């Protein structure tokens, strides 16, 4: 039982105000969306669930997953928040879009086999930035074992150019990982002091079929704050808000504003929220405006912020030549990234806004990519570009937005 | 369950239809005098849809202007129509987004184009899809109609042919797959894997182009963002089966007519077919679109005349004839299988064999029409003969004594039309250093940048699992040979120098981050040694090769005196003037 309250000024990363989760860290790994398991024996398996409704992008979206780490009738020490997708390709194109996600990693290798699922994780881990590997691979002879560890080794010695440095070897296991997660992860740097920003990944509508015009509650939003403390009670405004185009006429945006009724993380929340986690800001906003994932895709800002709502983006491109660490056995021009095709739907992922992008020119320089909907990220932010090649979405490049169309409704 | 509702797509997002589309959308393109969103719009009346959105694009104000002035938009009209138009559409799938956006449908929602000619009823098949998805509990997704045909039917045009692997016991489809150019259709075995307990694999099944759907089909479009076309989302959705299964079914309908007009083939065998009767009770004669003008009368052998045609003395009309209001027949005429639109003026002496006339048409005496297509107010001058798939776009005319060949397609807009009309007739580690090698070239030409080019290598050499001594070897000699390829066959030493300049400077941070450990820079020493004796024409600059990476800092001052100590025939090549007075000049420079 906690005893948080609503009284602090300048809250530390580590500070024990909040002793809910403070730091994300990443997990990818060659589990193949095996990882389950393992962040359940080293987290906790029921430890979410507050709010279910129809999944509409499985694959294409964060999960985190609270935990807090406690040691020497035991107190806790440090509160981590644990992010694994399907799909390290999603995670790498996040997480190269700026900073503030997935500060620490954990890499699940596999003692069994070093099959090209390995070499795709170091890819993605290089790309994306203090790592932590660790083998999963229970029930095996002392000798054989012996033998994992070496060509695990080996494999570290290639891996340790960007990093690869760690070391780790059934609860025995996650006990130790725990023990070595607490004593190697730093605090990171995060500006708490800043107007609090609020990137939407999951929306729902709490009020159950058939209830009464008393018990009618409405507007429970979700998502990840990254600078910015968020207080229960203060009137917050959604970036994107309402977009129709019923005008006929440009599209058209109408910011949403509300207040922040309430707050609550996997367990019951305080009235105050800090960055590095799974916070749901339930606001007093209209169920119908906001049903099952409904408002994913929307920045709720709180003083107005200066991200215009932005229709088309003119980005400078470096696109990769291959893809990042794949190299089959056949290779038959599979993992080669084409040039940018006119007219062509690319995945434009600013940071964690995940949203769609056609292209509608370029010139050996920089595109000029049309978004499928208005977003609010910045002028000259680094914006990722992706593009499926086979029924899965994939990193293709790097962006740098140096023009937009600006879209300013009241 | 609230009232049914349908989606109306009135522009099809595909150009079949050049030169006649660009002043006419094909949705308003009269097939029995009647246009196409007439016949889609009478279809879903007739089926028991209560609400139409409509969504045109491309000429939305014509189609608009056609709506208004129609039945459906009377008061009195049970099947309450909505315009929506926007410039931005570009597929189905922008259409589906915005539906979705907008939040249009509620439950179980009806998807045709605007161009599809049928009579049939989808009641059973509502509800055995309203049943399925109420046991599945939200599985099934869509509900596609198919009609009963056979492969060698006109209607069974090559372009639009599908073939369809399903479940014979629930009608469930399991695979879909278009056969334009394929003369051999094959399946993957993951169909086998679930229901083995019966297979079926259709060809004799005719796409109309008529689905059931549910929210979740706008929502998962949505989803995709990049999706486009409904065979899009059937394939991307029946290949991603492991995860969210939404299951596909069918129907089958035998008794009933359905088909959309893709092209001019598929228009003529439309036509035919609604002249024929086979689209009962949509009949010329039936007035289903109740005017004036398009009242006619049925006679034998499937004559349909219109009022105030008076036919000449002498013309023959043999069978499957519409004739349109005001026309006028000259004498001695032989009309057959064609369809004339109301206003037409005919010559004497005519011949109109599987023709079709739009509104204006003027023919003078003695033509011979076969096969071809005369849109509004084209007109034919004295003795003019039209070979088969002859097509004559608005306004256009063709003079006296000319025979267009069976392909003659003519408007009076130049580029898209064949011709331009006017009043006249006439006038191991190897692939990983051809990689580098070729990332290298590219990002030469590009000028890539350092990290990006560092970051490539790197991605390259784990991919492969190349270890750290061999990539240096393999990076020294793919950026040697690379030098060597600025000369075409030098073969000199002078040409080596020069092109190792800007290789080395450009690319001294990538060389530098690779190569920092000792044991490293011996082994990038011994790869130059070998680069060196195998290049001994342009090994006489070896002298500077040495200077260049003191220079860059890639090898070290001590590194390389500990090669030139360390010797033999590799030796002699150390030896030389050239050699030795670098190592001198280094030493003194350096201290």
């Amino acid at each position: 039982l906690t005893t948080l309250d609503v009284t602090k000024l300048t809250p530390l990363s580590h500070e024990v105000i909040s002793r809910q989760a403070t730091i994300n860290i990443g997990t990818i790994g060659h589990v193949a969306h095996g990882k389950s398991t393992v962040v359940k024996a080293i987290s906790g398996v029921h430890t979410v669930r507050f709010k279910n409704e129809l999944e509409r992008n499985i694959t294409i979206k964060l999960g985190y997953a609270n935990a807090k780490i406690y040691k020497l009738n035991f107190k806790l020490v440090r509160h981590v928040s644990f992010v694994d997708c399907p799909g390290h390709d999603i995670l790498m194109a996040t997480m190269l879009n700026g900073a503030a996600v997935m500060d620490a990693a954990l890499l699940l290798i596999a003692g069994n086999e070093s099959c090209p699922q390995p070499q795709t994780s170091e890819h993605l881990a290089a790309i994306e930035i203090h790592i932590l590997i660790l083998q999963n691979k229970i029930d095996l002879v002392k000798e054989s074992q012996a033998k994992e560890q070496y060509e695990q080794i080996l494999a570290f010695v290639q891996g340790t150019v960007a990093e690869g440095a760690p070391i780790i070897p059934l609860k025995y296991n996650i006990e130790v990982v725990c023990e070595y997660i607490v004593k190697k992860i730093p605090v990171p740097p995060r500006d708490f002091t800043s107007e609090p920003r609020l990137i939407v990944i999951r929306s729902f509508d709490v009020n159950k079929p058939g209830c009464e015009v008393d018990d009618l509650k409405g507007g429970v939003a979700g998502g990840s704050i990254l600078k910015g403390v968020l207080k229960v009670g203060q009137e917050i405004e959604v970036r994107p808000g309402i977009v129709s185009k019923d005008s006929e006429g440009k599209l058209m945006c109408k910011p949403i504003f509300s207040k922040i009724v309430s707050l609550f993380a996997e367990h019951n929340d305080l009235q105050y929220a800090a960055p590095g986690g799974l916070i749901g800001v339930g606001t007093k906003i209209d169920p119908t405006l906001c049903r099952a994932d409904r408002m994913v895709g929307q920045v709720l800002g709180a003083v107005g912020a200066l991200p215009e709502i932005f229709t088309e983006l003119e980005i400078s491109y470096f696109l990769l030549r291959r893809l990042l660490g794949v190299r089959t056995e056949g290779d038959k021009k599979a993992a080669k990234v084409q040039k940018l095709s006119k007219n062509e739907v690319l995945m434009v992922n600013i940071g964690s806004l995940s949203t769609g992008g056609r292209v509608s020119a370029v010139k050996a320089d920089l595109g000029k990519i049309v978004l499928t909907n208005p977003v609010c990220t910045e002028v000259g932010e680094k914006i990722a570009l992706s593009r499926r090649v086979e029924k899965h979405w994939r990193l293709i490049g790097w962006g740098q937005i140096r023009r937009g169309v600006t879209i300013k409704p009241t | 369950p609230p009232p049914l509702q349908a989606v109306l797509v009135a522009d099809s997002f595909d150009r079949r239809f050049f030169p006649i589309s660009k002043d006419q959308p094909r949705v308003l393109l009269p097939l029995a005098n009647v246009a196409l969103i007439d016949y889609t719009l009478e279809f879903l009346t007739a089926t028991g849809v209560q609400e139409t959105f409509v969504f045109c694009c491309w000429k939305a104000a014509q189609i608009k202007e056609h709506l208004l002035k129609s039945k459906w938009c009377r008061p009195t009209s049970l099947n309450v129509v909505r315009i929506i138009t926007s410039e931005l559409y570009r597929s189905l799938g922008d259409v589906l987004r915005d539906v979705d956006a907008k939040a249009l449908v509620r439950s179980d929602f009806l998807l045709v184009y605007g161009d599809v000619i049928s009579n049939i009823n989808i009641t059973r098949a509502l509800e055995e899809h309203r049943l399925r998805r109420k046991l599945e509990k939200n599985v099934s997704v869509m509900t596609m109609i198919f009609k009963e045909s056979s492969p060698s039917h006109p209607t069974r045009c090559h372009e639009d042919n599908v073939v369809v692997a399903v479940d014979s016991t629930t009608n469930r489809v399991l695979h879909f797959q278009k056969t334009q150019g394929l003369r051999r259709f094959a399946f993957p075995l993951s169909l086998f894997q679930g229901s083995s307990d019966g297979v079926e694999v259709r060809y004799d099944l005719l796409d109309c182009h008529i689905s059931i759907c549910s929210p979740q089909v706008a929502q998962l479009f949505t989803d995709n963002f990049d999706y486009q076309t409904r065979d899009d989302f059937v394939r991307g959705l029946l290949v991603n089966e492991e995860i969210l299964g939404n299951q596909i079914h069918m129907h089958v309908t035998a008794k009933e007519y359905g088909a959309r007009v893709s092209n001019l083939h598929m228009y003529s065998a439309v036509c035919a077919d609604v002249i024929r009767r086979w689209v009962y009770p949509l009949t010329p004669e039936a007035n289903f679109t109740d005017s004036t003008t398009q009242s006619c009368t049925h006679s034998r052998h499937n004559i349909y005349r219109g009022p105030e045609v008076s036919l000449g003395h002498g013309s023959i009309l043999e069978e499957n004839v519409l004739l349109g209001s005001g026309t006028v027949i000259g004498s001695n005429c032989f009309i057959t299988n064609s369809v004339i639109g109301p206003g037409c003026h005919i010559g004497d002496n005519v011949v109109l064999d599987q023709t079709y006339l739009w509104q204006g048409v003027r023919v003078a005496a003695g033509a011979q029409i076969h096969q071809s297509l005369l849109c509004d107010n084209a007109e034919v001058k004295e003795r003019v003969t039209l070979k088969p798939r002859s097509v004559l776009t608005s306004q256009v005319v063709v003079g006296p004594n000319i025979t267009l060949p069976e392909g003659s397609v003519i408007s009076l807009h130049p580029p898209d039309a064949e011709e331009d009309e006017d009043d006249g007739e006439f006038s191991d580690i190897k692939v990983f250093q051809n990689e580098v090698l070729g990332t290298l070239q590219r990002g030469k030409e590009e000028n890539i940048s350092c990290d990006n080019l560092v970051l490539e290598i790197n991605s390259l050499k784990y991919a492969y699992n190349i270890s750290l001594k061999e990539v240096m070897q393999v990076l020294s000699h793919v950026v040697l040979e690379f030098p060597l390829q600025q000369m075409d066959s030098p073969l000199d030493s002078s040409r080596y120098c020069a092109l190792l300049l800007p290789l080395l400077k450009a690319w001294s941070p990538v060389f530098r981050n690779y190569i920092k450990r000792a044991a490293d820079h011996l082994e990038a020493l011994a790869a130059i040694e070998d680069f060196f004796l195998e290049h001994e024409a342009l090994g006489i600059s070896m002298a500077k090769v040495l200077m260049a990476f003191y220079q860059l800092e890639i090898l070290a001052e001590e590194t390389i005196l500990s090669w030139f100590s360390q010797r033999d025939k590799g030796q002699q090549l150390r030896k030389n003037q050239q050699l030795q007075r670098f190592i001198q000049w280094l030493k003194e420079a350096e201290e």
